[PDB]
RNA sequence: UGCGAAAGCAGUUGAAGACAAGUGCUUGUCGUUCGUUAUAAAUGGCCU
């Protein structure tokens, strides 16, 4: 592939998502076998109301991809998340982040989505009704987020305690997804 | 003329130069110049006089959405 | 006051240099500025001017007993600021710079006269003791 | 001199003042003294008011018509 | 208190320590002292809007 | 504030969605029932969409977007379809009919009508006097 | 009270436990005892008052 | 239901979970919790709210950077509350200098409304004579201060 | 951006390429380059 701008790569390691310039289109891919092969620009995704708006509405700065496939979860700078259903190219819009969302996870049955971004709070999306829970007052902004496990026993979180410019401070975070309490900071 | 939001002002001895949301209309209905509009909502329209003319415009608790504002 | 009204004005249309001498005129008291503001600066050039001139003479001289210059450039603010901050010359900024400058030494200069003035007032108080 | 940066040249003054003492200290220049600094007060403070300012529809209308 | 420094004005000069045993004249003094340059502010700005519309 | 979808032969709840903050006080779908809208008192049109395949196979409802276009309450929405025409009317205390696309209401641009249309003129001026 | 043992992982052993109380407890299994409190009912925290039945 | 008054004392292994009960949060402590900047300002401008606790609040609203945005969507009717607090505040020491923030602000907000109301003139009238009297105040201070720095 | 105190004292904010929009021309943009020390605005706010 040429020109890539963003990727990643689904839970499982088996399927990657990744956009390129050739504005832009968001191509998926299955790694070990030939059973997933999709592309398509990301002027399909994109609202028209956000294309009449400033940049930063079309500017991604996060991606996700489902086990499964089905379900591609994309970000914006704007705050704004979309779910696009890969069958059908539906567009699902979830907007609480009111600052870029800078990283998204699915769950390992789609159920759920880990987002975290500038707030210092990780949201828990429930997709079945669209609810969601909160973490917050996380000890910096999350860079990255993940389920870690064979149940998601673990969430595995990064942060960055922008507070510091002069250098870039990172804290790995290992919780326990039960009673949301650092197991490994 | 005039509509609900515009006016305009059309003379019959002089001809012009030739240079989504409604039913597309498929189907079939049954079985020197002057434009403003600057003035609008229009209630009613008329000339009082020879040069006046009179424009008649228009002039509850609803729940708060707010915007949010940094 | 009439006549020094129409002189100002003249001057401001032919770019005289003796602006400023209209301006210093005793003749002029704290309404009659208030109206030529309002009534005769109508032309954003002519405002230029005046404030140019104004914060020139006072910057060279804040401290300046004549209190008309400063009554001036006080009306002038605070009746046409929205116009004055319209300007967009280098220069103005500049010139606001260096009046700014001047200005900010004597807010720095007052608790050190009240100070003073305070220990004279006690100094004469005794001499007027010793007296009784 | 004085009843004749300047701060520095002021500031020095109120030194003067407190050196020479109460009692050294005669009435009549102590008066002209008095009216140079009430003087300075006042222009310290109107200074300082020009300082910060450069910090710093009808049921019926007529108009007419452009055609 | 002006006049207590006027007329004992020799008596406290010719004191051991002033700062400890007047240290309230001092610290209530300062406080109200250290307001002047903001409260001047303040002055200006009313005093804008308080001109601008009493001519208007 | 809730829209909640009932299987009838059993009589049963399938789906709740918490969507709204207040009263919902009007529904209404398309001709095959592939989306439903709700709208109230918070003056947001809710879209819930059954349109993909597994979502028609699982039998489940999704709150897929919602917009603000009313001032104040929607009282009467309305839908309507043909091979020419797709409309999402909508009307309230604000006295103004809004118009939308259900197959693109996320997407698709919306009229806002005028509140006062005079085809009857209400008032007349005399020349004379 | 009830023991649970995980139908695949047969080495997993744990304790539910609840009361008239809006949090649940969980004994993973001497010096300490592994105790998790389940408390969060993601967004459905209205329909559920106390976990005792 | 016996069971209540039990304290494990024979027990092997005792679990301490519960967290100790905070004291109840007043309302506008809740309403910046929750973001809520306009009402926050409101909750201080109350009857019979404490002096000190109604600094910590406009103090609390300026250091979270949300001076203006408390004050947009207001008008003469919602203004007054403030502006009888500054017209009493200015006078103490410590709330003087968050007095001239505040109110430095409303003036460079709403400078066009001002005009138009007659009440919100008076206000400022009032105001603007407080203020003079605590110049003098304050120059007097100084005065004393230059006369005490005489006698050492 | 440099220096300095916190006040301030000096000095900048250029050029090219490409895309979109409107009408070869006009404007706006850049997950494009070279050189110099060099408003925002997708109804979107923090758990138990």
């Amino acid at each position: 592939w040429h020109n890539v701008i963003l990727s990643n790569i689904s839970s499982n390691g088996k399927l990657l998502a990744h956009m390129c310039k050739d504005h832009k289109s968001i191509s998926v891919v299955s790694l070990f076998d030939d059973s997933v092969n999709l592309s398509f620009p990301l002027g399909s995704i994109l609202s028209s109301q956000t294309q009449s708006l400033s940049y930063n509405t079309r500017y991604v700065s996060s991606m996700a991809i489902d086990n499964m496939g089905q379900q591609l979860a994309v970000g914006f700078a704007s705050g704004v998340i979309s779910i696009v259903s890969l069958a059908d190219l539906q567009i699902r819009l979830l907007k609480w982040h009111i600052d870029s969302v800078l990283s998204l996870s699915f769950s390992h049955d789609g159920s759920y989505l880990l987002s975290g971004g500038w707030e210092k709070v990780m949201s828990l999306w429930q997709l079945e009704t669209n609810s969601q829970q909160f973490l917050p007052r996380l000890n910096g902004i999350i860079i990255d987020c993940q389920v870690l496990g064979p149940q998601g026993n673990y969430y595995s979180l990064i942060l960055q305690m922008t507070e510091n410019n002069s250098n870039s401070d990172y804290q790995f975070l290992l919780l326990n997804a039960s009673d949301l309490t650092s197991k490994l900071s | 003329f005039w509509g609900a939001t515009w006016i305009s002002r059309i003379d019959f001895d002089v001809d012009f130069p030739i240079n989504g949301l409604t039913i597309t209309d498929e189907s079939n209905f049954m079985n020197h110049f002057f434009f403003t509009d600057k003035y609008k909502p229009l209630l009613f329209v008329d000339l009082i006089s020879s040069n006046e003319l009179a424009i008649i415009e228009r002039n509850q608790k609803a729940f708060i959405q707010p915007k949010l504002v940094f | 006051q009439v006549e020094i009204a129409n002189i100002l004005s003249s001057h401001l249309e032919a770019n005289s240099t003796e602006i400023l001498d209209d301006l210093m005129s005793g003749s002029w008291t704290e309404p009659e500025i208030k109206k030529f503001i309002l009534t005769k600066i109508n032309t954003v050039d002519h405002l230029s001017k005046i404030f140019l001139t104004i914060s020139k003479s006072i910057t060279q001289n804040p401290w300046n007993e004549e209190n008309l210059l400063p009554l001036w450039l006080k009306w002038l603010l605070t009746l046409k600021s929205g116009e004055l901050n319209s300007i967009k010359d280098k220069h103005t900024k500049k010139n606001c710079k260096h009046l700014k400058s001047a200005l900010r030494s004597s807010e720095e200069i007052l608790p050190v006269l009240l100070g003073i003035q305070g220990r004279l007032e006690m100094l004469r108080r005794q001499a007027k003791l010793r007296e009784d | 001199f004085i009843t004749s940066q300047s701060t520095q040249l002021f500031q020095l003054l109120s030194l003067v003042l407190d050196s020479i003492g109460l009692f050294s200290l005669e009435g009549a220049l102590l008066e002209n003294l008095t009216l140079y600094i009430d003087k300075q007060v006042e222009i310290a403070e109107r200074n300082t008011e020009l300082w910060n300012l450069i910090d710093t529809l009808p049921t019926y209308t007529m108009e007419y018509l452009d055609i | 208190v002006k006049w207590c420094l006027i007329i004992h004005g020799g008596y406290l000069v010719s004191i051991p320590n002033l700062m400890s045993t007047l240290s309230s004249l001092h610290s209530t003094l300062k406080r109200r002292s250290d307001l002047l340059p903001r409260l001047l502010a303040l002055d200006a700005r009313l005093d804008c809007t308080i001109n601008k519309f009493k001519t208007l | 504030g809730s829209i909640k979808f009932w299987d009838f032969q059993f009589a049963t709840l399938n789906q709740s969605f918490k969507a709204h903050d207040a009263d919902v006080l009007c529904l209404t779908t398309d001709t095959d029932n592939n989306y439903v809208f709700s709208a109230g008192v918070d003056r947001k049109i809710f879209q819930f969409s059954q349109n993909t395949n597994k979502s028609q196979k699982n039998n489940r409802w999704v709150n897929s977007s919602n917009r603000l276009l009313h001032g104040n309450d929607i009282r009467a929405i309305c839908a309507y379809q043909s091979k020419g025409a797709d409309f999402l009317v909508s009307g309230g205390v604000e006295k103004t009919l809004v118009i939308n696309s259900l197959t693109s209401f996320s997407n698709g641009n919306y009229r806002k009508m005028p509140t006062v249309e005079p085809y009857s003129k209400n008032v007349l001026v005399n020349k004379e006097q | 009270c009830t023991f649970y043992t995980s139908l695949s992982n047969q080495n997993q052993q744990n304790i539910f436990t609840a009361g008239r109380r809006r949090y649940m407890h969980s004994w993973d299994l001497s010096q300490t005892a592994k105790i998790e409190k389940f408390s969060r009912l993601y967004g459905h925290e209205s329909t559920q008052r106390s976990f005792e039945n | 239901m016996r069971g209540s008054e039990y304290q494990g004392d024979q027990e092997h292994i005792i679990h301490n979970d519960k967290v100790r009960s905070q004291r109840r949060m007043r309302a506008f402590e809740r309403n910046i919790n929750q973001f809520k900047w306009s009402e926050a300002l409101d909750n201080a401008f109350v009857p019979g709210m404490a002096k000190e606790l109604t600094l910590t609040v406009l103090q609390e609203l300026r250091k979270r950077g949300k001076v203006r945005v408390a004050l947009y969507g207001r008008d003469e009717s919602t203004l007054e509350p403030l502006l009888n607090w500054c017209l009493k505040g200015i006078e103490d020491v410590r709330s003087a200098s968050i007095v001239a923030d505040w109110v430095a602000v409303v003036l460079e907000l709403y400078g066009n409304t001002l005009e138009s109301s007659p009440v919100l003139q008076e206000l400022m009238i009032d105001l603007k004579t407080k203020v003079r009297h605590e110049i003098h105040k304050s120059k007097e201070a100084q005065r004393i201060e230059g006369m005490l720095q005489l006698l050492t």
